[PDB]
DNA sequence: CTAGTTGATCTCATATCAGGAGAAGGAGCAGAGCG
């Protein structure tokens, strides 16, 4: 087995089938367990980040961490598209846990509350998407999650959105985020991605806009004083600063 | 003592007694030292002090003119007598002098090399003390009532700052991002402080009469709201879990950093368990503060009994920490009393006032 | 920098902890004992303690215990260390070789925490499943031990209790729970809680919180059949199951409080309880069916202020004393006819807290001599230390009362002596001590019905044996006797003498002379003195041609060790001593340069003569004291030279060293006789008779510390040595009750005469204090003067003062009243002694207590409360102001260099004063301004100044190189681990300059001494390449250990060597040396550690 | 029953001079108590 600070046993087979640098997430990850605090895996797209939550909560939940008997129910909210892709990909790298799919194409044929029931008492994995985030906000937070991975959490990045809220209403220090590219457009983006995993760190949203968007973008443009270009230089600079332990991007 | 003495020589006792029993006994004489006086540099009220943790020889004062005078508390004079004399001073034509009130001043732990000072300009500065210039300046959209270093922290260099907006201000003086917030206070904040136990607790005080202590590492809110009576009075956590009937401003972990002392404005101290914040039910009888501002108040460190001076109106009420029993009240200023600070090393206090006087009680004989 | 060199000349001997279990086997009973750095492991044997392993720790011992986990064999030891360095020991013999091996190890240190007041606990659950630690108030540390570590991870439980007496784990839980008595403002009372090492928090106890007696301060916990706690109080002993309450108030109990305790059964039914005046009790459990019926306390006797006391089998109670010498004492079943049923069977000696010391070189020799203040109240002492020889025990053969011993060769080939010659009282008893057997065979020739006064090998091929009826020359090898003499008048010969030519016999007051001759015995000269003869020596020395030149004599009624020509008898000088007691032996011999002349009176006064061949005049009078025994001189012949020695209560080897007379101490009790042998199967060898059996052994270079015990039976103070009146002053203190009356016969009580204060100046238990003048050759109480009542005397200095002559006893005083803290009062009284008497000569009330006193300059320079002030002795003879000091918290310490004087603070820590004569005023030279409690200080060089913090550190100060000059420099800093109480300038000996002694509360002798600075960086690289090598018990690190430590800073040590650790660069195989030395030689260390190791 | 298709239907994302009269406030200031 490989062992991390305090209890962390993830087993030696589901290890070593890793590669250092997704040994490193899930160590990084859980180091963020720790701290209760979430994270954002923007490692590049194709660099095997989904493995990476498997072999975390596969261990956190073989180590058996002390509420929380290890690993409580959890929720992944994930793009319509890949939701079978995380229910196999569970199902190959962890086979023990139960990973519910919550769409209907699905697989419980009966009403959804009763299947959010269930996974929230039998401590399961339950897959959805974000759209049926947005219309049961009400339902699903209703039940004391344990984690809250969003993958391709990006469609977070509109912080008015109906869906960043219904997000954002969860209760859980342990939210993650999978983005391969968790800044798009531009900054108020990258707040709104940080306000669902950790949300005071950068600030209220017209202060980070204030102190943080408005220099980092002026340092652009062409026409932009130098005087400007080393504000944005030293707001930048600021900024990777702030989001350090909080992003992993590989 | 004689019998102490004799005890420590003969092994009968560990040196340790005599330490702490001798310190107590020195705690309890304190008296106004007319012969030990401070040089008169504010013209304004003290609003704070801060003795350097390491070494103890230097003090910080912060005054309600602006000015931050840097004392020499060690008497290198060969007299019996004397002024402990300023080194340094943020005066009146320093060109980053505070603008108004200093309200708060603290020595970076860890080193006596760099101070931090805030104030109603809502300005928290860094300075570096042997060039005396700052190093940095952290602006806040709300003026600052207190800031507090951790005491501990080898490992993140926080500033926590309490202004009068809602929101608890985590600076990093590690590369300076001030964006970090901690929310769930609802009026000003009038005092925050480290625990001097755990790296990461922050305890914060605020004018809504609720105190909270915080895991800044954690991205979930507050991890205890003091109560004061631990659940008789037990309401969904909405307007009730007040830690008093007032505003709440003052806030200090004893020594060992396992219990909390706060005090408000309904002329209370309370004692709190700073791990899971019941109430110790420790009386104090009644604290008379009416203090607008932060009240900046210390306990005592290595006597055989702990002991918590807090400025009552004109002057410092000692009261034993775990029993409340008040040792006495040392009548020596002329206005209300701001702050008082402990000199651990030879149990000597400081105390500033609005008279603009900073009064030494060292123990008699 | 300074460059300071640290050693220890004795270990500490206070036993602060000691355990019994099967540590070195299954089988094996040990006693581990820890003394405050050594861990000392014995194996109980039917008889005495058996030592196998004195292991050094990198740390005082704070907690010790035995715990045996689960399918382990045998058990292990957990050690905290003060400094909270955790470990768990287990013992691996692998043949010869033993080792300790740390099974798991740990720093326990909470970063910030109230240290508690009662002191480091640490408990062992009954099962193993955790080890408790309660090192700081509020907290609850747990070492689990089911999740078996390395590193012993520990965690807190927060416990709502803050001021925690004492605290045990219970017995028969199915969870481990302890049981505590906590002092509230309600009192105190006994609670328990369930650890969950799962939830590792606390649960609801078995039995709730009872409110005890208010001076609760142990808890017992009971095993299995009664379960249960007992809690110890002051008035009573209460015992706990939760339902049961059995409370008894025995009275005997009330007098002193309870201390200590041990379970002498496994099931609970007797505990042996300690108290603080020395007595033992007995605590029986009646079980009834089991439950507990009742309690009974019965008190077994008296032994040492135990500490720790432990019961190892079979009556045998190991008491072990921090304050007195342990004890190895028997429970026997009956009493004694003096109500004790206590037997002491062994002493372990324990120079206890040493509280002062002087180095006297007593027996003006040129070695140094301690003597110490050790122990406390029963257990007080002066304790007279000293470098001395030893050799071993070969032959031992118990023949009481012998009073003869002399070296024959039975078989004349040989020029070995095979033979040895034994009178008892009326007869001769021979031994043929045939190779290493011993066994009484009989020569033909020696008569086995008279005493014999000399008998030995002469020319001739002869045999001679002198008997106190008249003397026989037998011719070895054909036969018996074939020459007899004897009185005309047939008188025994009363004293006698003899060498390998010639004869010299007294008969009363008159002196004969024979001289032998091939199978004949020759009278010649005959002489008729004033009186009686003493003594005798006739040996020929340098003789070179046959027969002695030259005789001595001593005689009574004229005591004088006169010296007589040999072919006349004639008086060639008559030299008298003085004194009523005749000299008992005297003796001729050379010591690599002359003949001198060895004669001594009955009380060991000695005096040493250049005697002339030509005139034999004698001269270069000088006397040496030694023992109070009459004494008896024979020498023997080494490898080098002649060898003297002397027998008495003190044996002590006699030689020259570089042409200068030294002085040594044998470490053997006691020796009647001496002879020298050198059989087949001993070489060189001695004979050493004592009362009871005839030793036998060699000579060894190595020496060991001897160290005599006076017991005072009260606690003593200081001491100081007033060489022009022969005495030391002790300042003793004794406890009576009532007016007052006083618990036992204290040296005090007991001195030849005595004396009270009578003082114009001032007008349960308390302390009576006397000034103790003891005698410095037979340390006893000369006189004893009480002072005041309700006076305390802290400060003694022995000195003269202004320009008067007369060398004064000065003693500072205080009045200690209970309703004040600090007295108000004091006086410095001067006494002289002489005539026997001590004469109180002048007073000065004073206002505060006179912490110290050094002579300084002429002057007296006191310290009252915080005041230093300087006194003269003016013509009139009183103490006169000079000069005052007040910048001081309290002047506790002063010393003195000149014109300099180093003030120890309470808490200010050290400060430079300076007298500048010329002026008449004290000047602040330099001060340090760490607040360092002090417990000692000294000064080292004129700019170099030792302290001991009451952190167990030594720091040194240095004057630096303006206002920053007057900031002494801590240029030292090091954790001595021990509490100093005294410096003293000297050496206990005959590269390095000076040589500062101190001595500790736990018994350890230090040594600090300066070094250059390339000897300094040499002995600091070889302590790093020795840390890198040398593996300690626990793996603590040797830097970490030597680290300057207090609650309020903590700094790596510097400017001084760790001289115990470089002295055990020879205890190491050469492999281990040569990884020391990697990049000069080994040979060359080897060199200097012994050069260094010959300081002490 | 089950995929497949098909509307709605929602969410989210993308970008730079010949007026006059009267009423209300404020400012300046004399002066009167008055502490």
């Amino acid at each position: 087995d490989a062992e991390f600070d305090e209890g962390f046993k993830v087993p030696g087979f589901l290890f070593k089938k890793l590669f250092k640098y997704q040994q490193t997430g899930v160590r990084w990850l859980w180091e963020l367990h720790c701290q209760q605090a979430g994270g954002i895996l923007g490692d590049e797209m194709g660099l095997g980040r989904t493995i990476q939550i498997i072999a975390f909560l596969a261990g956190l939940s073989y180590s058996k961490i002390r509420r929380f008997e290890g690993l409580g129910p959890t929720v992944i909210v994930c793009p319509t598209t890949v939701m079978h892709q995380w229910v196999k990909e569970f199902h190959t790298w962890w086979p023990p846990f139960r990973v519910a799919i919550l769409h209907e194409t699905g697989s419980y044929t009966h009403k959804k509350e009763k299947l959010i029931r269930d996974v929230a008492h039998c401590h399961g994995i339950l897959i959805t998407s974000y759209s049926y985030i947005r219309l049961m906000q009400d339902d699903i937070s209703r039940y004391d999650w344990h984690y809250v991975i969003l993958d391709e959490g990006h469609k977070i990045r509109n912080p008015n959105a109906a869906v960043t809220l219904a997000c954002k209403q969860f209760r859980t220090p342990h939210r993650i985020i999978l983005s391969g590219s968790p800044m798009q457009n531009n900054l108020r983006e990258l707040w709104s991605l940080f306000d669902f995993i950790f949300p005071g760190k950068l600030g209220t949203l017209p202060v980070f806009m204030e102190q943080f968007s408005v220099p980092i973008t002026m340092g652009g443009y062409s026409n932009a004083s130098p005087v400007q270009v080393k504000t944005a230089y030293k707001c930048a600079c600021v900024l990777r600063d702030t989001i350090n332990p909080y992003l992993l991007r590989r | 003592m004689l019998g102490f003495l004799s005890a420590r020589q003969t092994g009968l006792e560990d040196p340790l007694r005599l330490r702490r029993a001798e310190s107590t006994r020195r705690v309890l004489g304190l008296e106004l030292n007319k012969d030990r006086d401070v040089e008169r540099i504010h013209g304004g009220g003290i609003n704070t002090l801060d003795i350097e943790p390491v070494e103890g020889r230097y003090m910080l004062s912060g005054g309600s003119d602006g000015v931050i005078v840097l004392y020499d508390l060690e008497n290198s004079s060969r007299q019996s007598y004397y002024t402990c004399k300023a080194v340094c001073s943020i005066g009146r034509d320093h060109p980053d002098v505070h603008r108004y009130s200093v309200e708060t001043v603290q020595w970076y732990p860890h080193d006596t090399g760099m101070f931090t000072s805030s104030s109603f300009d809502k300005t928290l500065k860094v300075w570096d003390t042997n060039t005396l210039q700052t190093a940095d300046v952290f602006n806040f959209e709300e003026t600052v009532y207190s800031h507090h270093m951790s005491p501990v922290s080898t490992k993140h260099c926080l500033v926590a700052v309490g202004t009068r907006g809602p929101k608890v201000q985590l600076c990093d003086l590690k590369s300076g991002s001030c964006s970090h917030i901690l929310q769930g206070h609802r009026q000003e904040i009038l005092a925050v402080s480290w625990s001097p136990r755990y790296d990461y607790i922050l305890a914060t005080a605020s004018a809504d009469s609720r105190v909270k202590l915080w895991d800044v590492r954690r991205a979930s809110g507050c991890l205890i709201t003091l109560d004061q009576h631990n659940g008789k009075k037990s309401q969904a956590v909405e307007s009730a879990n007040t830690a008093h009937n007032g505003k709440v401003n003052g806030l200090c972990f004893t020594s060992d950093g396992l219990h909390l002392l706060t005090v408000g404005t309904d002329n209370r101290m309370r004692l709190w368990n700073s791990s899971n914040g019941e109430n110790t039910l420790v009386n104090y009888g009644k604290v008379c503060n009416n203090s607008k501002k932060g009240l900046k108040f210390t306990v005592s460190c290595g006597c055989s009994s702990e002991f918590v001076f807090v400025p009552y109106g004109s002057t410092i009420a000692v009261y034993t920490v775990y029993s409340g029993e008040q040792i006495t009240m040392l009548k020596g200023h002329y206005k209300t009393v701001d702050c008082c600070v402990f000199q651990s090393n030879f149990q000597e206090l400081y105390s500033g006032s609005r008279d603009c006087n900073i009064l030494a009680w060292v123990p008699s004989l | 920098m300074s460059y300071n060199y640290v050693v220890t000349a004795q270990k500490p001997t206070a036993v602060n902890g000691c355990v019994t279990g099967h540590f070195t086997s299954a089988e094996d009973l040990n006693l581990l004992i820890a003394k405050n750095t050594r861990l000392e492991i014995y194996v109980v044997t039917a008889e005495g303690l058996r030592p196998v392993k004195e292991v050094g720790m990198y740390g005082k011992i704070a907690v010790m215990e035995l715990f045996r986990p689960k399918g382990e064999s045998k058990d292990l030891l957990f050690i905290l260390t003060a400094k909270y360095n955790a470990c768990i020991l287990e013992y691996k013999q692998s043949g010869e070789s033993i080792d300790i091996i740390t099974r798991a190890h740990g720093n326990v240190q909470d970063r910030i925490g109230r240290p508690s007041e009662t002191g480091i606990i640490g408990i062992i659950d009954p099962e193993c499943r955790m080890i408790g630690l309660r090192l700081y108030d509020g907290l609850f540390k747990v070492i689990p031990l089911d999740r078996d570590n390395k590193e012993l991870k520990a965690f807190n439980i927060r416990l709502e209790e803050l001021h925690v007496i004492d605290v045990k784990f219970l017995y028969g839980c199915q969870a481990p729970t302890i049981c505590f008595v906590y002092q509230d403002p309600q009192g105190r009372h006994v609670k328990t809680y369930e650890v969950s090492l799962r939830e590792k928090e606390f649960n609801k106890g078995p039995w709730k919180q009872e409110n005890v007696e208010a001076e609760a301060s142990m808890v017992i916990a009971v095993p299995e059949p009664f379960g249960g706690a007992i809690i110890i109080g002051q008035e009573s002993i209460t015992y706990h199951n939760g339902d049961k309450y059995l409370a008894i108030a025995p009275p005997i109990i009330k007098q002193s409080t309870i201390v200590c305790h041990n379970r002498v059964d496994p099931n609970g039914s007797r505990y042996l309880l300690g108290d603080m005046e020395g007595r033992l009790f007995m605590l029986l459990l009646e079980k009834e069916e089991v439950t507990l019926k009742d309690l009974r306390v019965e008190l077994l006797g008296e032994t040492s202020i135990a500490e720790c006391l432990t019961y190892l089998d079979n009556g045998v109670v190991f008491v072990g004393s921090r304050l007195g010498d342990s004890q190895l004492v028997k429970l026997n079943v009956d009493s004694n006819e003096q109500g004790s049923y206590v037997v002491a069977m062994e002493t372990f000696t324990n120079l206890g807290p040493i509280v002062d010391m002087c180095v006297v070189d007593l027996e003006r020799q040129g070695q140094g001599q301690l003597v110490t203040c050790s122990g406390a109240f029963k257990e007080g002492s002066l304790r007279i230390i000293r470098n001395g020889i030893g050799i071993h025990e070969h032959a031992s053969i118990d023949l009481p009362g012998i009073k003869g011993l002399w070296p024959l060769r039975s078989d004349p080939n040989r020029e070995t002596d095979d033979t040895l010659v034994l009178s008892f009282v009326g007869q001769t008893r021979v031994l043929m001590l045939n190779g290493e057997e011993v066994e009484e065979t009989e020569l033909m020739g020696f008569v086995d019905d008279q005493q014999t006064f000399f008998c030995g090998n002469v020319a001739h091929q002869q045999l001679i044996q002198i008997t106190s009826a008249s003397v026989r020359l037998v011719s070895q090898e054909p036969k018996a006797l074939v020459s007899e003499w004897k009185e005309p008048q047939a008188k025994n010969i009363s004293v006698a003498s003899c060498n390998s030519s010639q004869v010299v016999v007294a008969v009363g007051r008159a002196l004969y002379y024979l001289q032998i001759h091939p199978q004949e015995l020759r009278q010649i000269s005959h002489t008729e003195m004033e009186h009686e003869v003493a003594c005798l020596d006739i040996t020929p020395l340098g003789d070179s041609n046959g027969l002695s030149p030259l005789c001595a004599i001593g005689l009574w009624t004229d005591i004088s060790a006169r010296i007589l020509k040999l072919p006349s008898f004639e008086l060639l000088h008559k030299e008298m001593l003085g004194g009523e007691i005749i000299p008992r032996s005297i003796l001729m011999t050379t010591f690599e340069s002359s003949h001198y002349l060895l004669c001594a009176l009955g009380d060991g006064a000695l005096f040493y003569f250049g005697l002339n061949i030509e005139t034999g005049l004698l001269s270069d009078r000088k006397k040496v004291t030694l023992g109070t025994q009459p004494t008896v001189l024979r020498t023997f012949r080494s490898l080098s030279t002649t060898n003297v020695f002397a027998c008495s209560d003190r044996p002590t080897v006699i030689y020259s060293s570089n042409h200068k007379l030294v002085f040594s101490n044998v470490n053997l009790k006691e020796v009647n006789y001496m002879c020298p042998l050198n059989s087949d199967g001993y070489p060189d060898s001695l004979a050493l008779a004592n009362n009871s059996t005839l030793t036998i052994g060699t000579i060894d270079e190595i020496q060991k510390l001897h160290i005599r015990t006076v017991p005072l039976y009260e606690s003593p103070r200081k001491i100081c040595y007033q060489e022009v009146s022969q005495c030391f002053g002790v300042l003793s203190s004794r406890i009576e009750v009532q007016g007052t009356t006083a618990l036992r016969p204290s040296a005090s009580t007991q001195a030849l005469s005595s004396s009270v204060s009578s003082s114009k100046l001032f007008s349960e238990e308390v302390e009576v204090h006397n000034l103790l003048i003891i005698d410095q050759h037979t340390f006893e109480v000369l006189h004893a003067h009480q002072f005041l009542q309700n006076e305390y005397a802290l400060s003694l200095v022995s000195c003269k003062l202004g320009k008067d002559p007369n060398t004064y006893f000065i003693v500072g005083t205080a009045m200690v009243y209970p309703e004040e803290a600090e007295p108000k009062q004091g006086r410095i009284v001067v006494f002289q002694y002489s005539d026997g008497k001590l004469q109180t000569v002048a007073e000065k009330e004073v206002k505060g207590a006179v912490y110290s006193m050094v002579e300084f300059n002429g002057k007296l320079l006191a310290s009252i409360n915080s005041t230093v002030r300087l006194y003269e002795w003016t013509t009139e003879k009183e103490l006169r102001t000079e000069c005052n000091h007040y910048n001081n918290i309290m002047a506790l310490y002063l010393k003195t260099k000149g014109d300099f004087i180093l003030v120890g603070d309470l808490m200010r820590s050290v400060l430079l004063l300076a007298y500048k004569p010329m002026e008449g005023n004290f000047e602040e030279i330099a001060r340090d301004f760490n607040p360092n409690w002090m417990s000692a200080v000294e000064i080292l060089d004129d700019d170099n100044f030792l302290g001991a913090e009451n952190a167990f550190n030594l720091f040194v100060c240095q004057k630096d190189s303006d206002e920053e000059r007057q900031h002494l420099q801590e240029v030292g800093l090091f954790h001595l681990g021990e509490f100093v109480n005294v410096f003293c300038h000297g050496s206990l000996v005959m590269p390095t300059q000076g040589s500062v002694l101190f001595g500790t509360v736990n018994g350890m002798i230090g040594l600090v001494t300066s070094l250059s600075e390339s000897w300094y960086n040499l002995l600091l690289d070889m302590q790093n390449r020795l840390n890198k090598v040398i593996k300690s018990v626990g793996k603590i690190e040797h830097s970490f250990w030597r680290s300057f430590h207090t609650e309020r800073k903590t700094e790596p040590a510097t400017g001084f060597i760790d001289g115990d650790l470089i002295e055990s660069f020879l205890d190491i195989s050469r492999p281990k040396m040569q990884e020391v030395v990697a990049n000069a030689t080994a040979d060359d260390l080897i060199k200097v550690v012994e050069e260094l190791t010959r300081i002490h």
